[PDB]
């Protein structure tokens, strides 16, 4: 096994789950806390921008601290043949404690300093 | 409804990947692309 965790804590951890009939927007909310002693740069990716929506897109966590970031999934014609293609991923590095620029963070991180996450969209349905 | 003053950075990438991750806009504005279709089909 290769595969780790981010800094910061996920819910849920695996999946993001969608319930509700696909005829209009689902919103999904994901909590996000920081079990560290210092300040993290958080980032939202998904696997297509014109049906997945993310109010914040991005943020800082303070140590000990939570953020609630809101998913919206746009509507679509659900098929029962038809197998979930779609994902997420949650991207995190290392804030400074004295900076006034989240994208300079980005820009000073390295591609070995740098710590992803990834999950699923499930689809569920009524039933009532 | 939503929006911001300054949103939808990054453009012009190409690259192999199992499923294509894009960075997550917080609303959908302009859905697809833009294109030439107009008024119909050919008739020029």
């Amino acid at each position: 096994g290769s595969d780790h965790e981010q800094i910061l804590v996920l819910d849920p951890p695996t999946d993001l789950k969608f319930k509700g009939p696909f005829t209009d927007v689902v919103t999904t909310n994901l909590k996000l806390r920081n079990p560290s002693d210092r300040k993290v740069c958080f980032k939202v990716k998904t696997t297509a921008p014109r049906r997945y929506c993310v109010r914040p897109n991005s943020g800082i966590i303070d140590p000990g601290s939570t953020v609630t970031v809101s998913v919206m999934l746009q509507p679509f014609d659900y098929d029962p043949n038809e197998k979930s293609k779609h994902k997420f991923m949650v991207q995190t590095i290392f804030a400074p404690p004295n900076t006034s620029d989240m994208e300079a963070v980005w820009k000073e991180a390295k591609p070995d300093e740098l710590m992803d996450s990834k999950l699923r969209c499930v689809f569920e349905m009524p039933n009532e | 409804p939503l929006g911001s003053d300054h949103w939808g950075k990054g453009d012009m990438s190409d690259e192999d990947d199992e499923n294509e991750f894009f960075d997550a806009p917080e609303i959908i504005t302009m859905p697809e692309n833009l294109g030439h279709k107009r008024t119909g089909s050919h008739h020029h």
